[PDB]
């Protein structure tokens, strides 16, 4: 470690550098002592060590801030049945019906990493790539950040024409042989679509019903809940609820990836 | 066996693109205590091996960004790793005569 | 929330204290009711904050400049120190002192004996802190080592916060002198919060607080106490907070 | 107070957005030589150096040195801005 | 917008497909699919009981259960207008949250405005874990605040130690006021302490004020002087 | 290097949307329902196309509608329309 | 219940209104609560409301109406300058209290009048503040002439012995540059919350 | 010297903020800027032509809602008063 480190002289001080590696050094033995800090949220900590399906409370999606519907006078009445009561000039989305529907959610999550499908985490907000990157990784998945080109399912051959494809085992090994340019232009179509922000990709939403692909969505409460299979109603506008419940759906999808290599390891 | 695209970054707009600013955002991440303190690849050079015709310049900027920020790490604290990652963006005197006059 | 840590063979520590330097009841006094207390006292403080995240050590580095907010400053200091002082103690997580140790102080103390410079030590605690207060032997930029006493939350690792002489009491012309270029080189910072650069770093904290000695030790005794820490500290702690 | 809401317009723009720059310093100094010469006579020496920083300032040039995006963030912003009921 | 019958038809829509021959080979998520189906019951649902106060949405009071005088002494005899107009709407509809609690934190800062100046963070620990004991103010995880001071009244009334609301909440106010005093008082005296002992402040608050003012005025100086040349001119 | 017409459509349609080549080519059979000329009145001129509308359907309850249009002679239209109406198939009743 | 965790929740926490976050008029005290967030929270743009707050905002203070509106966008304004004239007065060490003969409010249906200080000073008067070169009586602060004498943040009374013509009278209008010394006096709190303070210039 | 328009006097009971000494406070100030309002049918001042003109331009023309700033009703019983108070002598 640190090959290209040129250490000062012992008559003379220590240069920048070491003084640098030092402060690690302190920072990784002695900074953190003095005491623990319990019960406190750390915003990565959610990406990194989010919660199982069935650990999940009520009261860890509202301070997650998942209750937190859109507004009164920005209502679908569609979503009438999912939304508690109105409170701060503000719908609050009922919780316990979010918890039942993310549970449903969750486990055609695992179900499809299970059965070694194509999950597709849609999440064109600003904040929101990092861990729907994260999540992608966790599963063998995919992700979308930067905007969704309309007719990437629809249109398939157009525009997902002209990237590598791959081959797989019944693990995820390469098994690098040659694709045929006919085994190549086919469509490698999601088993599951999974948008954090429903409201801004509708194009998205009316591909996956087309292209007749599973689809699962944040519905909040200006969001139609009929244009996906599987709503999860909940805060899509916050950062860190959105990135709760992605989370979450990344862990369950984990989760079924592990069993099937498992399995496939039997 | 599964037929399955490459790339995590595939169904969006420029797959490969992304992909390559994914791994330059990990190493960032991995080394971003590392103390700070020129010849990267043109636009047309990027293209070739990222996105073609579906580079854009904002694209080409975040990159270059990207890759000087890793550049800028201290020389003595940088890895093997991070300069494996950046070595893919890489890359007559006139006299007097005879008798001393400079004809022109 | 702020919480003691766990330290290691708890249940021992509990039924014992420690072998030579404190019993039973006084590492309760000074660790397992004290700290304690010092930890509830800065939750208290820094429950709604976004100090709350943080550690001690990083709340004090933060604290330090800002005049107002000098008890939460003061908690995380003794929080840190404290517990720095605690693992010094520690038996086991024989071990002797490190060769390099011993090399950089030779260099630092004028070619001095560690005994001599153990004994320079408890001369200063003897004679500069009046009170409460902290021992510590530092190791700066310039790799010599040199003795830091403090006068009761006065951290090691930021000069301005030293807190390294009373100025209640009457002070010398030399002292002042240094006070004042102090002074200047903070002015001239030059930072919105106005916060130096420092690199100082505690090699051997002791606790010259009553809440260690005075239980075992009395009220006089305080010299003996810290000698007797001297004596019976963990070394491999020390050497591992050594190296660059 | 009485507030108006517009109907579902085609696309929210200003017909022309006003910079608001300042005026031209050869300008200004040409309108107080102006004022001078109404008093005081023709030309007296008590505007001797406003003619010379006059001429100092229109040498290279009659004036001496040569857009505000408010279309674009209305454009952006229309579509959150509205009061349009849902799809 | 419409219910859309085929974002939740999607399985029906593929065993079609597999039955046919369209398909060849079934997808990934078809049995998953089959093993936990679709809601697709998208329906108003009518809510009965305001959750936040516990009132009674559905039901109507009857003249038969008012039979004293009413206010100006009338008995009432009839169902009036508003118990004869159909009030299904209110059953849809969801209800307006209300707490008592609301009022009393209205109150605490229009009678302490500066406890407003005291930020809040509002990103929330975990709420399940806490475990507060409101015999007293103090409390660990939270800070004390006029939330706390509320807290402290709501504990009282529901022990009846104060019965009434007004005296549980001046009581809760004197428990604060003693804290923010002795708050006060610490931080005061770690500042003399600091000052006593040889620390160094390189930036005092007033002086980091100053400070930003002059910048300011700075800005200002030059603009004013241009605007009275464009003036003068 | 180089009925016909049929099985192209099922093999681009294999690779758009991965349905079975085979059962296109067999099961399903095709009837045009209307086959207008039409026109757009352009600056050029009147701009003629052809506009073709074809069912489709295996003859077991599986059916899809389509319209294909074009410039160039109604063979491409009627192409156009039997694609269309075999991305349109729909399991009746 | 749900409803009952909402109404405890730090949403329900701060206690609602419509006040203008633009008040160009006299302001004695704040008029909103005050909200920070945590650098790490700021990060990932999350502030403990409804919504994402924009990337744009770099500050961790701000103050807020609406958690959404009809515009679909929180209605806030990223300032909390109220703590800091706060900070300020505490720093400065001018204990208010009432020049009206009246028992201490802290000590002894509803009045929504202010309940003596609105709680920026919960100090008591009767101490003195050492030093190392002694027990101050006369509290030194610097402050800016305006024309009164801003100081601290706060606009405050001013008194001297005889006024300084070469100070004042060589910039006229622009004294506010230039920061001059004071005394603070005493302070006094009114009815309406106002702090009224009274400073004297020191040469 | 300067003139007042280019220098905010902040009052003396009031809070100040480093912001406030600046240009954009006061273009911000200059931005952001009665008995018939108060709940009294303005029908009773027919015979008070002082306060009823207040709500009248220079010339005599009545003051249009969108300026004045009543209630409907109440600026439509203002402009009543008014032409009654003309039809008779005073006003
Ligand atoms: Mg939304
Ligand atoms: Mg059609």
């Amino acid at each position: 470690p640190y090959p290209n480190l040129i250490p000062s002289a012992n008559d003379k001080p220590y240069s920048s550098q070491e003084l640098f590696l030092r402060q690690l050094n302190h920072s990784m033995r002695t900074a953190k002592l003095g005491a623990t800090i319990s019960k406190v949220y750390y915003p990565h900590k959610d990406i990194f060590y989010p919660p199982l399906p069935e650990n999940i409370t009520v009261e860890s999606l509202m301070s997650a801030g998942v209750h937190l519907g859109q507004s009164t006078s920005l209502w679908r009445s569609s979503t009438q049945s999912y939304i508690y009561g109105e409170y701060k000039g503000i719908h609050i989305i009922d919780l316990n019906q979010t918890l039942s529907y993310l549970k449903r959610a969750a486990k055609v999550v695992e179900g499809v990493s299970e059965s070694g499908g194509i999950i597709l985490f849609l999440g064109t907000r600003q904040g929101q790539k990092r861990g729907l990157e994260e999540a992608a990784k966790k599963t063998h998945g995919y992700y979308v950040s930067t905007r969704w080109i309309p007719g990437t399912l629809t249109n398939s051959t157009e525009i997902s024409g002209i990237w590598e494809k791959q081959e797989i085992d019944s693990n995820d090994n390469p098994t690098e042989r040659a694709l045929s340019p006919n085994e190549t232009s086919k469509q490698v179509k999601p088993d599951l679509l999974v948008v954090l922000n429903p409201t801004e990709n509708r194009n998205a939403l009316l591909e996956a019903i087309k292209s007749r692909v599973p689809t699962i969505a944040i519905i909040d409460t200006d969001s139609e809940p009929s244009l996906v299979t599987y709503p999860i109603p909940g805060n899509d506008d916050s950062l860190r609820s959105v990135n709760f419940l992605l989370g979450v759906l990344a862990r369950a999808g984990q989760r079924g990836l592990q069993n099937r290599l498992a399995r496939n390891n039997e | 066996r599964r037929i399955v695209p490459k790339l995590a970054t595939f169904y969006s707009a420029n797959p490969n693109h992304e992909d390559r600013i994914n791994r330059l955002e990990r190493l960032l991440r991995k080394y971003i205590k590392l103390p700070s303190q020129a010849p990267w690849i043109s636009f047309d050079e990027y293209a070739l091996i990222g996105g073609g015709t579906k580079l854009k310049p904002t694209q080409y900027t975040q990159l270059l960004y990207m890759l000087n920020k890793l550049h800028n790490i201290d020389p003595q604290l940088t890895n093997d790793e991070i300069t494996s990652e950046l070595s893919q963006y890489y890359k007559k005197i006139k006299t007097l005569d005879e008798f001393g006059r400079s004809i022109a | 929330i702020h919480v003691v840590p766990k330290l290691p063979n708890s249940k021992a520590l509990l039924q014992n204290g420690v072998p030579n330097i404190l019993s039973s009841s006084g590492f309760k006094t000074v660790w397992f009711d004290y700290q304690r207390y010092l930890c509830d006292k800065l939750t208290l403080a820094t429950a709604g904050q976004s100090l709350e995240s943080y550690y001690p050590f990083h709340i004090l580095l933060k604290t330090a400049g800002n005049p107002l907010q000098s008890n939460i400053f003061n908690l995380a200091s003794s929080i840190h120190n404290n517990h720095l002082f605690v693992e010094n103690i520690l038996p086991s997580a024989k071990t002797e002192p490190s060769r390099l140790f011993l090399s950089k102080i030779k260099d630092s103390f004028n070619g001095s004996d560690w005994e001599v410079v153990k004994e320079e030590m408890i001369y200063r605690a003897e004679n500069e802190v009046l009170g409460q207060g902290w021992l510590f032997l530092v190791e700066n930029n310039e790799k010599k080592l040199f003795i830091l006493t403090s006068n009761n939350n006065g951290t090691p690792y930021y000069f301005p916060r030293n807190q390294s002489f009373d100025l209640n009491s009457a002070i010398s012309i030399d002292e002042f002198a240094t006070l004042k270029q102090m002074k200047e080189l903070i002015g001239k910072s030059t930072k919105l919060n106005g916060k130096v650069q420092d690199w100082t770093m505690p090699i051997i904290c002791v606790n010259l607080w009553d809440h260690a000695y005075l239980h075992d030790y009395g009220v006089g005794n305080r010299s003996k106490y810290v000698k007797n820490v001297l004596d019976n500290l963990n070394w491999s702690v020390v050497n591992n907070r050594i190296f660059s | 107070p009485p507030v108006y809401r517009l109907p579902p317009l085609p696309r929210l723009k200003v017909k022309k957005p006003i910079i608001r720059q300042e005026a031209n310093k050869c300008l200004v100094l040409m309108s107080n030589l102006l004022q001078c010469w109404s008093s005081y006579g023709h030309m007296s020496p008590k505007c001797a150096g406003l003619v010379t920083e006059l001429k100092s300032c229109t040498s290279e040039s009659a004036l001496g040195k040569r857009k505000s995006n408010i279309n674009y963030h209305a454009a952006r912003l229309y579509d959150r801005i509205n009061g349009k009921p849902h799809d | 917008m419409k219910i859309q019958t085929n974002a939740v038809n999607v399985l029906q829509r593929t065993s079609a497909y597999l039955k046919s021959g369209l398909l060849k080979e079934t997808p990934a998520w078809y049995n998953v699919v089959a093993s936990i189906p679709p809601s697709t019951k998208f329906t108003r649902e009518p809510r009965f009981k305001n959750p936040s106060n516990g009132h009674i949405i559905g039901k109507l009071v009857d003249v038969t259960e008012q039979p004293h005088a009413n206010n100006k002494g009338l008995y009432k005899t009839r169902p009036n207008s508003s118990d004869k107009r159909v009030g299904v709407k209110r059953l849809y509809r969801p209800p307006k949250l209300t707490y008592v609690e609301d009022r009393l934190r209205s109150l605490f800062y229009k009678q302490h405005p500066w406890e407003l100046s005291r930020p809040k963070i509002l990103v929330e620990n975990e709420i399940g874990d806490e475990n507060y004991d409101w015999s007293h103010m103090l409390q660990i995880g939270r800070p004390l605040d006029g939330e706390s001071v509320i807290q402290r009244t709501m504990y009282l009334i529901k022990t009846k130690q104060y019965g009434d609301m007004v005296e549980a909440y001046d009581h809760a106010r004197y428990e604060f006021y003693a804290l923010r005093m002795q708050e006060e008082t610490e931080q005061q005296v770690a500042l003399e302490e600091a000052e006593m002992f040889g620390s160094l402040f390189g930036v005092s608050a007033i002086e980091h004020g100053i400070q930003k003012e002059q910048e300011v005025l700075d800005v200002w100086e030059k603009k004013v002087v241009e605007e009275t040349e464009l003036m003068a001119a | 290097l180089p009925k016909s017409k049929s099985a192209d459509v099922a093999a681009g349609l294999h690779k758009q949307t991965g349905v079975d080549p085979d059962y296109i080519t067999r099961k399903l059979t095709m009837k045009p329902l209307v086959m207008k000329r039409v026109s757009n009145q352009t600056g050029k001129g009147k701009i003629a196309s052809f506009y073709a509308l074809v069912v489709v359907g295996d003859k077991n309850g599986m059916v899809g509608l389509g319209e294909g249009k074009s410039r160039e002679e109604m063979s491409k239209a009627i192409f156009k329309a039997h694609w269309d109406a075999v991305r349109n198939l729909k399991e009746i009743p | 219940t749900l409803a009952e965790l909402l109404g405890r929740s730090r949403i329900a926490q701060v206690a609602n209104n419509h006040k203008p976050l633009t008040y160009t008029g006299k302001k004695f005290h704040p008029t909103h609560q005050i909200i920070e967030t945590k650098p790490s929270t700021l990060y990932r743009q999350e502030w403990g409301l409804k919504s994402a707050i924009p990337s744009k905002i770099k500050s961790r203070y701000l103050v807020y109406n609406d958690l959404d509106t009809l515009e679909r966008i929180t209605t806030f304004e990223p300032r909390g300058g109220t703590q800091w004239n706060r900070l300020r007065f505490q720093e400065m060490g001018v204990p208010i209290v009432s020049n009206i003969g009246r028992q201490n409010p802290f000590f002894k249906k509803f009045n929504t009048e202010i309940i003596g200080t609105g709680g920026l000073s919960y100090s008591l008067p009767g101490k003195l503040k050492n030093s190392p070169n002694g027990v101050i009586q006369r509290t030194v602060v610097p402050g800016r002439i305006l024309n009164l004498a801003a100081i601290g943040g706060f606009v405050a009374d001013v008194v001297f012995f005889q006024s300084p013509p070469s100070s004042f009278n060589s910039m006229g209008d622009f004294i506010r540059m230039k920061t001059f010394l004071f005394e603070i006096l005493e302070a006094s709190m009114e009815k309406n919350g106002s702090v009224s303070m009274h400073a004297r210039l020191l040469e | 010297k300067i003139d007042q328009s280019l220098s905010k006097k902040l009052p003396k009971g009031t809070i100040y903020d480093p912001f406030d000494f600046s240009m954009g406070r006061i273009h911000l100030d200059r931005k952001y800027q009665d008995i018939m309002k108060s709940g009294a049918n303005p029908l009773e001042f027919y015979a008070r032509p002082r306060i009823l003109s207040r709500y009248v331009t220079s010339t005599g023309r009545i003051q249009h809602r969108d300026i004045t700033g009543l209630s409907a009703k109440n600026q439509r019983r203002l402009s009543k008063a008014i032409r009654r108070c003309q039809a008779i002598g005073l006003m």
